[PDB]
This record gives structure tokens, sequence and C-alpha cells, in this order.
RNA sequence: GUGCUCGCUUCGGCAGCACAUAUACUAAAAUUGGAACGAUACAGAGAAGAUUAGCAUCCCCUGCGCAAGGAUG
RNA sequence: UGGUUUCUCUUCAGAUCGCAUAAAUCUUUCGCCUUUUACUAAAGAUUUCCGUGGAGAGGAACAACUCUG
RNA sequence: CUCCGAACGGUAAGAGCCUAGCAUGUAGA
């Protein structure tokens, strides 16, 4: 059917340490990659990170070569409407990325103004984003295949900017 | 004396003997003590004719084997 | 390319930690 | 309008508030007409202009189960699910008889075991009388004693079950 | 006959390691030779 | 609450009658307790809270007052004063004050270790208010 | 009719004082007829006296199956109501147990194609 | 203890059947807490072709419903009639009723082998017991001759069930001559 | 501990109490539920004495309850403790003629478990079966013949406290044969000798000739009955 | 049949006629099914008050 | 936190020694989209056929199926 | 020579392993039969389940009471 | 003389309108 033995993620969704651990859950987490069932691989980033596992399916990923959490790229990090537009990814790549790819998601008490978490809170008691950007309004397919990418619409909009 | 064989859905069909002079009221009685509920909340039914609580079973010429579809209420 | 290691959990996650 | 009229408030002894009914009661009053002209809009002060206009108690009737306006103002009120205030000023005010006992439904069905011998024991001593509406569909004179004293009794309201904690005497070795 | 009995524990049911990153690690989280 | 045994109890139980009476009926206060508030397991942590403090109370008066007697001792332990696996691992010196016996299995973390409950706070991390979410507290 | 609902409701409270007190007395009214059994066994009379007879709820009014007439069980679901229904001795013909079934040639069991149970009863 | 062991199974054996009917998206039978199948709005233009259960669902009630007979009697100990015949004569006519009046036919037929075996089991305790001044009185039927016939009916059945209602369970989540030698 | 009666209590919430991502495996981790039946079935209360515990392997979810113990009363002790409960019921009916039976459904078909009830209730009638053994002639059976927790681990004169092998003494068996006297038709091995031995049905059922009384006339193993000649 | 004002639609049933009324597309933000209660002590008093003083 | 140092050495305490070393599909959540062959009103299975038949060479539903059944190219 | 218990896991069981006894499948037989499953029981052997027996491995409770010799 | 059966082979066929008990818990800036 659909088997697996290693992730095939990125260096920044792999966490900010030599050391980590793996969780393996065989045929489940139903990856809307390929709607079909795959190895789904958690993991912890660090110390206050997401902790996040394996969303896209594992042959699904080998032809756009892209991270297994981030589904971004392999080695520039631009996205896929981004890297079959172009060297073109070697300007349009960062190194040291940021922590909000391993950020854990927001507290909906928080929110609210009823956070009876408190200190221990695992989510972020932050201000949310913006909802009248498109960076906040992509999908599954709009992220994995080139149609309809707001993130790559941004990156070659601003690389002509001075 | 007719015996009535209460045949409702999914498994519960018994038989039920009752006098042809008997009131529907003594037959619920009969049909509750091989079903297991209450006769009170047993209505009878025979293509949404939901029978009385006062008229005998030899008005409705009920003869013998004429089965009928219970009904919880 | 995958290396895996037979050393033992215990020591390996103590002394990344610290 | 039909599943809970509150969408996170609390929750009944052992399922939903809406669900403390018998299932085929409640599927034939969730189709009616009195119950159709109600469940399109019941706040809590609507809920007390509903009650006391209405003057009878009793649950289903005739060949199709028909409820009685007490049992669909009794499933309005375990729907919208109000505070404990509210439920006891409907039992301790005397601006009608029948406002009384729908306040007991309520509390003997949701209510605690504690809270419900306290609430119930002074409805014993009202002597006055209510109009109940039988099987066959007549009305039947019933005391407001007689129907305190039957909610207190073994589980037979109509289409009513919730027994207590414990009977009157096994709380009594515990607390008075 | 452990080959077999692999399969035949499977068909029953049904019916450390370390990656070096050589994709992208250059210098983001560097010191990462075995991971 | 019914003994279940009813086998005359010995003396000393009427000196701890009413004091494990408050317990249990803290406890039954606790499993009474509606499921609103608690998250998911938060609901749990009252009926191991309760139970921590039952078998704290027996086991001071047998170990550190030794003001019960071992014939109230075995009674209490068979009645359900408190259970004798946890009195077993306050026996040990590694472990006095563990937060549940559910936090000592060590095949119950997927990781298989132990949990945050059984780890001191000067050898753990600087910033950390976490709580053991199957044991109740640290 | 004020003093009338006034004396009617001290009439049923009375009674509802007088039904609690009964039922704390219903337990130890249990013990009082075990008690008083166990005596009457003990050293009362020797097979002398029973004082008693046989008291059952429903009525145990049967008859007689004439050849092949069906078991027709009341069904052991209400057994404590002793209603009327009940005591009417049910071992009347009810569909196919009229005819006599002995001029019948060798044997009419089920004519329904589905005789499994080979059986007759005598053995 | 074991009452609270029993009323453990029984409600969460009911929230199988509700939760198998409310995944079978029919909003409008309701099983009772007898453990029997009541519809509500009489309803069977075309939506009795879909309420047809095979020969697991209906087994599969049928044992909790007298897996429950067995619970509540011990139930009914605790609070109603006690001391004299509640598990002696209740047991009695729990292993009579369940070949006469409880339990299922339509699943199996070869129950009807351990009905009439239960059921020969009562006439020797019967004509061993009114031997005495006992006589015609119903008695005491005592949970061990009736017990063992059912015990083993569910130690046959166990084995069985997992392949009966096992597939069941599983199509709600994985979704189901002369000529060939010529 | 108390902690299943917090577990099961959250059954048919709104998504909020074991019911967000867990109903799905509560109705399939149930789908094991006869085995759960024939545990209880097997660990019955044994009338002859009051409510007992039992060990239970249940479910975090609390889709399960196994009663994970199997009742091994040692043979002997078994025997008297029905056997003077067949007694004790025998002149129950001699002292006693009321026959208040009870109602066969004990509950109609509306009402919850709600076990909260009969979890506390301070009341369990423990003379139920027990008869009332002399100090005479049963006293060394006064207090290891009357529960079911000592006859299994006993743990005096050591019987395998687990329930294991059990050993008992001569005037502990002499005791006991008298209790089992009133139940047992065991004389001699002549009776059933002739024409109810196990051995002699074979001839029964091979020759096809049934023994007037035995068995319960089963057919011929060939098919030539006979008329082979006239 | 009946005739829906704010709907646009013709419905036979008497309960059909209520609910395309209310609990329809158009009776989103027109009335939605999200109740709320009252006060316990304020509203619920003051309506039992306007009940006694109205029918006394 | 638990026990001990011929420690500072008071017995108020401090320092060290020995054991205990990483639980958490993370929330009381935020939303996101809709399905009865179900009632009601309209007409009411044709008051009419000349190819003569099957077998194997791609999937949904009822059912527990190593029985079976409807639809199929 | 030196340990009463208890829980986990590794084999063979030809002892009424079970002093008692279920279901399914396969190959042959009978009765009904009207499409089929649920059917009736005679023979034989293949699984599943309720369980168990000796003998090494790892924890807990006084292992120290000193058991046989 | 007391041996008690269950399902399938069954309600059609359609036109316009109306209302509901359900389910998922994401990467992204
Ligand atoms: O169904 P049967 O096999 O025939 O058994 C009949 C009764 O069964 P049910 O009618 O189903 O209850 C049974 O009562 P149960 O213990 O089952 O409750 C006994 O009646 P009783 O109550 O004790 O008197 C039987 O024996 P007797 O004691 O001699 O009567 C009686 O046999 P009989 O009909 O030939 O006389």
């Amino acid at each position: 059917w659909e088997d697996a033995d290693f992730p095939i993620l990125c260096q920044t969704c792999l966490g900010e340490n030599p050391y980590i651990r793996m969780t393996k859950e065989k045929y489940g987490k139903e990856c809307k990659i390929c709607a079909r069932p795959f190895t789904v691989f958690r993991w912890c980033p660090g110390v206050r990170m997401r902790f996040k596992k394996t969303e896209v399916c594992q042959t699904c990923s080998k032809l756009k070569n892209v991270c297994q959490t981030c589904l971004l790229d392999l080695e520039y990090g631009l996205p896929i409407q981004v890297r079959d537009a172009g060297d073109m990814l070697l300007k349009l790549a960062r190194t040291t990325p940021y922590y909000k790819r391993n950020r854990p998601h927001i507290c909906s008490f928080w929110v609210k103004g009823e956070c009876k978490r408190g200190e221990e809170c695992p989510y972020r008691h932050e201000k949310p984003t913006d909802p009248d950007d498109p960076l906040a309004d992509q999908n599954i397919k709009d992220r994995y295949y080139g149609i309809n990418d707001p993130v790559a619409d941004k990156l070659l909009k601003r690389a002509s900017t001075m | 004396m007719i015996e009535v064989v209460c045949n409702d859905r999914l498994g519960k069909k018994v038989r039920v003997k009752c006098n042809t002079d008997d009131t529907i009221g003594d037959l619920k009685k009969l049909i509750a003590a091989q079903t297991g509920t209450r006769w009170n909340k047993i209505v009878l039914k025979k293509w949404y004719t939901i029978f009385k609580d006062h008229v005998s079973l030899g008005d409705y010429e009920i003869h013998d084997g004429m089965n009928l579809e219970l009904y919880y209420q | 390319y995958a290396e895996p290691a037979h050393i033992n959990d215990f020591m390996f996650e103590q002394q990344r930690r610290t | 309008m039909a599943n809970r009229t509150v969408k996170d408030a609390h929750s009944i002894h052992g399922t939903n508030p809406q669900y403390l009914v018998e299932k085929i009661i409640r599927t034939r009053i969730y189709e009616s007409k009195y119950w159709k002209e109600e469940c399109f809009g019941l706040t809590a002060e609507l809920v007390v202009d509903k009650a006391m206009e209405l003057r009878f108690v009793g649950g289903v009737y005739g060949g199709n189960i028909k409820p009685t306006p007490f049992l669909c103002l009794t499933l309005k009120m375990l729907q919208i699910q109000p505070e404990k205030d509210i439920i006891v000023e409907f039992i301790k005010n005397e601006d009608f008889k029948y406002v009384r006992m729908l306040g007991a439904l309520y509390m003997r069905l949701t209510g605690t075991a504690i809270d419900c011998y306290k609430y119930l024991e002074p409805l014993y001593n009202d002597y006055r009388k209510i109009k109940s509406q039988n099987r066959n569909g007549e009305f039947e004179l019933m005391h407001v004693d007689e129907f305190i004293d039957e909610l207190l009794h073994s589980e037979r309201v109509c289409d009513i079950i919730l027994p207590r904690l414990q009977k009157r005497y096994v709380l009594e070795e515990a607390e008075q | 006959r452990v080959a077999l009995e692999k399969s035949v524990s499977q068909k029953v049911a049904a019916a450390y390691i370390r990656y070096t990153p050589s994709q992208q690690g250059v210098a983001f989280n560097s010191g990462a030779k075995q991971r | 609450k019914v003994k279940r045994s009813r086998k005359a109890p010995p003396d000393g139980w009427e000196l701890i009658e009413p004091t494990l009476d408050e317990l249990d009926q803290k406890m039954r206060e606790a499993e009474t307790e509606p499921h609103e508030g608690k998250r998911k397991v938060e609901s749990l942590w009252p009926i191991f809270r309760i139970h921590h403090q039952k078998t704290r109370y027996i086991f001071d008066l047998f170990y550190k007052r030794k003001a019960i007697s071992r014939e109230l001792y075995e009674y209490c332990i068979k009645e359900g004063y408190a259970d004798k696996n946890l009195i077993a691992k306050w026996k040990k010196q590694g472990y006095e004050n563990l937060c549940c016996l559910r936090c000592i299995q060590t095949r119950d973390t997927n990781f298989g270790t132990n949990c945050i409950c059984r780890v001191p706070k000067s050898k753990l991390e600087v910033g950390r208010i976490i709580e053991c979410t199957h044991c109740g507290c640290r | 009719n004020d003093e009338e609902e006034y004396e009617a409701w001290k009439v049923r409270e009375l009674k509802r004082i007088k039904r609690d007190r009964e039922d704390r007395e219903a337990l130890e009214k249990e013990k009082a007829e075990i008690e008083r059994m166990r005596n009457l066994t003990e050293e009362e009379r020797r097979a002398e006296l029973r004082a008693n007879g046989k008291v059952i709820t429903n009525k145990a009014v049967k008859g007689k199956y004439k050849f092949l007439q069906k078991y027709y069980h009341r069904g052991a679901f209400f057994m404590d109501e002793d209603e009327e229904v009940y005591k009417r001795d049910f071992s009347a013909p009810t569909l196919e147990d009229h005819f006599n079934k002995t001029i019948l040639p060798k044997v009419m069991q089920v004519k329904n194609f589905g005789r499994s149970g080979r059986t007759k009863y005598t053995h | 203890d074991w009452v609270e062991v029993g009323l453990q199974v029984c409600r969460q054996g009911y929230n199988m059947l509700n939760l198998l009917i409310h995944r079978k998206n029919l909003n409008y039978l309701h099983l009772d807490y007898n453990f029997n199948l009541k519809p509500v709005k009489t309803l069977t233009t075309k939506e009795r072709k879909k309420s047809r259960f095979g020969n697991a669902f209906h087994l599969c009630r049928e044992v909790l419903r007298l897996t429950k007979l067995v619970v509540d009697s011990h139930v009914q100990y605790r609070l109603g009639n006690v001391d004299a015949f509640q598990l002696a004569d209740g047991l009695q006519y729990i292993f009579a009723h369940v070949g006469q009046l409880t339990g299922m036919y339509r699943y199996k037929y070869k129950l009807m082998r351990q009905i009439r075996m239960c059921k020969d089991l009562k006439h020797l305790i019967y004509y061993r017991f009114n031997t005495g001044p006992v006589g015609k009185g119903p008695g005491c039927g005592f949970w061990a001759a009736g017990w063992r016939v059912w015990l083993f009916f569910m130690r046959g059945i166990t084995p069985l069930l997992e392949r009966w209602l096992g597939n069941l369970l599983a199509r709600q989540f994985e979704g189901r001559v002369e000529s060939h030698f010529d | 501990p108390e902690h299943v009666r917090k577990i099961i209590r959250d059954h048919g919430d709104m998504t909020n109490r074991k019911f967000r991502h867990d109903k799905r495996v509560y109705l399939g981790a149930l789908k094991y539920m006869p085995h759960a039946v024939l545990k209880l079935l097997e660990n019955m209360p044994m009338p002859w004495e009051q409510i007992r515990d039992v060990p239970v392997l249940y479910h975090i979810t609390g889709a399960i309850s196994f009663v994970n113990e199997i009742p091994w009363v040692i043979e002997p002790v078994y025997i008297s403790q029905w056997g003077s409960m067949w007694i004790m019921m025998r002149r129950e009916k001699r002292d006693r003629r009321h026959f208040k039976r009870m109602r066969f459904p004990p509950f109609d078909d509306e009402e919850p478990p709600l076990d909260y009830a009969d979890n506390i209730l301070d009341v369990e009638p423990l003379e139920a079966i027990q008869l009332e053994l002399d100090p005479e002639e049963d006293a060394p059976v006064l207090d290891w013949f009357y529960d079911h927790q000592p006859l299994r681990d006993s743990r005096k004169y050591v019987n395998g406290s687990t329930y294991q092998r059990w050993q008992f003494t001569l005037p502990m068996m002499s005791t006991l044969y008298r209790l089992a006297n009133q139940l047992l038709t065991d004389l001699v091995d002549d009776n059933y000798f002739y024409l109810f031995d196990l051995k002699a049905f074979f001839t029964s059922k091979a020759l096809n000739m049934a023994i007037p009384g035995g068995p319960k006339f089963e057919p011929l193993v060939r098919d030539i009955n006979l008329q082979d000649e006239d | 049949g009946y005739y829906c004002n704010v709907c646009d639609c013709v419905v036979k049933d008497s309960i059909n006629f209520l609910d395309h009324i209310n609990g329809k597309k158009h009776q989103r933000n027109l009335g939605m099914s999200m109740r709320v209660e009252r006060s316990t002590l304020d509203q619920v008093k003051k309506r039992f008050e306007v009940n006694k003083k109205k029918m006394e």
C-alpha cells in the first residue's frame, strides 16, 4: 500500500538541536497529499515549540521535493509556485529560519478573554494575524501546487522593489 | 380464542391469545406480558390506523392469526 | 542518508538536554 | 432549532438536557402545534408568560401522542436550561398553581438529590386543586399535594423517569 | 522460516537513527553533523 | 460507606474514624463534580489528589508517627483506606513524594520514560510551569 | 370549601405520615416475620399447625392439549400485578388445534417445509 | 464491586447501540433501556428497507439483553425485594424465560438445543426439590444448572462473535459449470 | 480505586467531555463486547454470600470492563456452599408460603443505570442463604465455609494463596460430608452399572437398540437396520 | 398554500410556513436560532411581577 | 523531597554526599461547511407486439459470509 | 544443601492435559424442502475460545522463619 | 401430553417546494 521508513523533512522543521526524538505511526493520519495513509512522524522541535507531525504523503512529496511539515522546498525555501517560476532560488532563499514555523497555535480562550489556563498555557496568548492579507488564506493544494499561491506571488513582486 | 401475533419490527414478534369478546385493553396487557414493556406505552397500528383503548376485539373482526404491527408510544 | 547508531537513548537524551 | 437552546451552558445528570424525557415522547412533542408556535422563540421572560397562561397538568393523550402544554413547556425549559435562581423563583411564586407545578417537574428531573427533597417538601402543604388530562383526554381533578406526593413516589409520572440518589430513609442517616 | 513467520504474523494481524542533513544543512542550525 | 467486611475492626479505628470520614466525603463530593471546567483529564486530578492524601494519612500514622496498630493497619489496607502499592513505592528512598502510581509506570509514556512528576526542579529546565497530565501535579 | 380542603389535606398528610412510618416498620416486620416463621418450625407443632394456605398471585388454572396443540406460554414478564386478563386457563384450540389429529393418516406436525425437529414426545 | 462492574458494561453496551445507529445516520429509531428496538415515527414507506439488520446486530442486542437481566437482578436485590428469593427465584426464571419469553430465536436455532437442555435441568431440580412438603409451590431454582448452560453459550459465542460482528464494525471505517472444462 | 466512576460518567457529551476525538474509539474498542459479557457471568456473586469485589481491567476511554478473575473455589468447599444454600431454600418454603416474586424486568425501558446510588448505599443484607451453623458439629468449618475470599485465599494451613492446590485435614472434610449428604446420591458403584454406565450407552448407540430409560433413542450409525432376509 | 414574505416562497404546511420565515437563508441575521438566557433575578422576577400586575 | 557527613560546627541554619532525569494526536477551544425518499399539493403502474435462450474470456449497495442478491462494458 | 509467595515470557503437552465441555469449518449421511441463510443429528478430523500442567529469565513482600536432608 | 421459529423472496415508479440528528480539528504569514 503506502509505507515509509524515514521522513523527508527540512532542517528547519527538524528542530534546532542535533538530538531529537521521532514517533512513527504506520498507516495513519490520512495524508491529504495523495489521499493515502502514511507514516505520521511526530517530533519535538525544541523548548516551547509546536510539536507538529507529518502531513503530506511519502510518495506524493517525492515529486515536489519539499518539507514534510513546512512543504516549501528542499534547499532554497521558496514555495512551489516560486520554485517553478525560474539563480532565482539563490536570491529568494533565506538562511537562519524564523521560529514562527515551529511556533505553537494561539489560545482561543485568550482571544475570547477567558484564558483560564494561565502561565501554564501551552498555546501562544498573543494577537492573531490580519485576515485582510492573502497570506492567511491558503489551502491544501494551493500550497502544494503552484496554482493560486499567495506566498509565491509576493516573493516575485517584492524581488523587484528598489 | 384467537391467537393474535403482535409481530412488530426488529425481532419483536410474539403470540398473544385473547378471547373474542375481550377488550383491546386486555390485549395490550397480554401483549406486554410477552414483549417486556409497559402496557400503557404500546400503540397498535395497521397502516396508520391507531386502535382505541375501549373497543372489543369482536368489533374489529380480528380473527385467528390476524397479525398486528406493534409500536411504542 | 540514514546512519543508525548503537548508543544508549538514556545517555544521549541526557547529554543533549544538559 | 430543536437540538439545544444553549450552545454550552450546563449538562443533565446522565445525558444531554434535551434527552431527559423518553425518545418516543420527545419525537412526537417536537412536531406539535403548541410546540411549533413556541419553539420559534422562547426566552426566560417568555417562559413565564406561556406557563402562566396554561392551566393543565398532564402528558400525552389520544391515539396519536398529543403532548399537553405542561409537558411542552417542560421540554422548552429543559432545552433552555435556566439558572437555579430562576427555577427556585418559579417554585416559590404563588401567582399560579400551575406555575409552581411547572417548576417542580424541572426540579425533580434535573436538580440534585438534596435539592429535590428540600424544594418539594414545602409544596406538600398546598391544599389547592388542579385539572389533569387523563388518558382518554377527559379532565380529572388533582390536588397540589397529590401531584407533589406523586413526584416523590415511584417513577410513574407522565413521560418522566429520574430516580433519586437514595430514598428518604437512606438520606435520613446521612443528613436531615 | 523466520521470514515466513514474519509474513504470517503480518497476515494474521491484518486478516536510534541519525540521518546526515545533506539537503540544506549549511548554516541553518549549524553543527548538526549526524542529526 | 459500607465497610464491606462486618468483622469487628479493632482499637484505634475510632481514633481515625472522623479523619478518614472527612477524606471520604471529600472524594465523594469530588466524584459528583460535573465535567465542566476541566479540559480533558483535569477532572481526574482531584480523584488522585484525594487518594494521595488518603494514603499519606495512613502511612504517617504507621511509619512516621507509628501510633496506629498493625492490626488496624492491615484492616485499613484491606477495607480500601489506602492502596498497598502506593505505600510500597513510598517505602523506597528514591520515591517519597510521588504524585501518582500511573506516573511511575515505564510503559505508559510513548517515548518509554518517566513523567515530569518524578523529576526535581533543579535538574529540570529553568522556564517550566508544566504539570503532569497523567499524574496530576509535580 | 376552604375548611373542607384543610381537612382533606390533613387526611392525606396523616396517611402520608402513616405511609412513611409503615415503610420503616416494613423492615421491622420483615425481620419479625422471619422470627415468627423460625419459631413456628422449631417448637410450635410437629406437622400439626400450618396457619396458612396456597396464596399465589396469578392462578394456576390449566388444561390439556388435545393431540398436538402448541406450547403457548403466558410469558414471564408481569407476574405481580395479578390482573384478571391472565387467569383465563390458556388451553384452547387457537388456530389449528381444533382438529382431532387422529383421523389424519400418519402425522401432520407442520406442513410448511421447516420440520427440523423430529419428535412426537413419547420416548 | 460486581454490581458497579455490571452497570458499567450495561451503560457501555447501550452506548454502543446509540453510536452505531448514529453512525448509521437513521435518526428515527430509539434503542430502549431494556436493549430492545423501538421505532418512534412508525414510518415504513421506504425506511424499513434500510432498518433491517443482519444476524449479528440482533444477536449482539440479545446477549446484552440477557447480560442486563443478570445485572439488574442484583440491582433490584440492593433496593427492592431481597434475601429470600431475589437471586434464587430471579435467576430461576432468568434460566427459564431466556428460552421462553426473553432472548432471541432469529439469530441461531442451535440455541434451542441449549434451551431444551436448560429446560431439562429445570425438571431435574423441581422433582428433587418438591419431593417433601414443598409439592407444587414455585420455589428456589438455584442458579447452578441454568447458569451453566448459558455461560457455555457465551463461551462458544465469544470466539464466534469476533468473526460474526468483526466485519460489521469494520465496514464503518474500511468501506467493504461444464463450460470451464471446455 | 474510584477512577472508573469518573471516566464512564462522561458518556454522551457534545465533544467536550471524552467525546471530541474519542467517540470513534469508544464504539470500536467496545466491539470486543461478548468476551466481557462472558466474564460478567463467570464472576457471579455466588448467592450463598453477599456482594463481593472483583478485579477490573478497564479502558482509559471507558469502552470496556474486563472482570479478569477466574472463579476457583475448592470443589468440596463449592459443594457445601450450594449444599447449605439448597437446604435453606428448601426450609424457606416449608416455613413461608407467600411467594413474593419479583417483576422479571426490574425497570421500565427508559431508565438510566445511575450506579452512584448502589455504590455507597450502606445497606446490604448479608443474611441471605447463610445457614446458621451451630458451633458443636460445624466447629472446623465455622469461618471457612462463610465467604468466597477464604474459599480461595484462606492462608491458614496454607493452600496456595492465589487459588492453587488446596490441602485439608481429616475432620475438615468429615464435617464437609455431613452438609453434602442432603444433596448427594452416592451409595455404591453398582446402581448405575448395568443400564446407566457411560460405557454401556456405546452398545446402545452402535447396536441401535435403546435401553428402556437410559438414552433418548439415538439413530443408527450405519444405514442397514434389519429385514435382510425373511 | 402559504406565502413567505421575507423568504419569498410558498409552502403548504403550517410548521413549514413558520420554518421558512425563521430558520431559512434569509433568517440568518433576522433572529437566528442562537438565543440567550436573561437575568435570573432581574429580568425573570420582573416578568412574574408584570404578569401579576396586568392580571390583577 | 528523603537519609547521612567524626564538614562549618551551631544543634537556629548552611555546604556537600547517595536516590529520584524529560508525561502531554498538547485546550475548558476558534470556526469550517449540510445529508431523511420525510410530510404536504399536482397526474396515477397503461384500457395493445414478429428474433428462439446461456456460459467465462470492468465496480457500488443489503448481508456476518470461503451461502447468496440488484446493477453492470 | 539454604526462599514461602506473587506478576510478567519461552517450549512441549498424548495424563479423564478438562472427575465437565462450547462454537465454526471440511468430507460423507437423514428428515423437511419453495430462493437462501438461520435448520435435525449420526461418523471422522481441522481451527477458535473458556482453561490448565514441568522448566530455565526479570520485580515485590520478614527472606530470613532457618524447611527437607 | 406441554417441541415455543426468524429474516429475504414485500410495500414501488416521478415531477416542483419546504425543513433537519450529522463530520473534520492542519502546514502557511
Ligand atoms: O412450563 P412447564 O415446563 O410446564 O413448567 C410449569 C411452570 O413453568 P411456567 O408456566 O413457565 O412458569 C413451572 O413454574 P416456574 O418454575 O417455571 O416459574 C412449575 O410450575 P409452578 O409455578 O412451580 O407451580 C412447573 O411444575 P409444577 O410445580 O408441578 O406446577 C409447571 O409444570 P406444569 O405446567 O406441567 O404443572
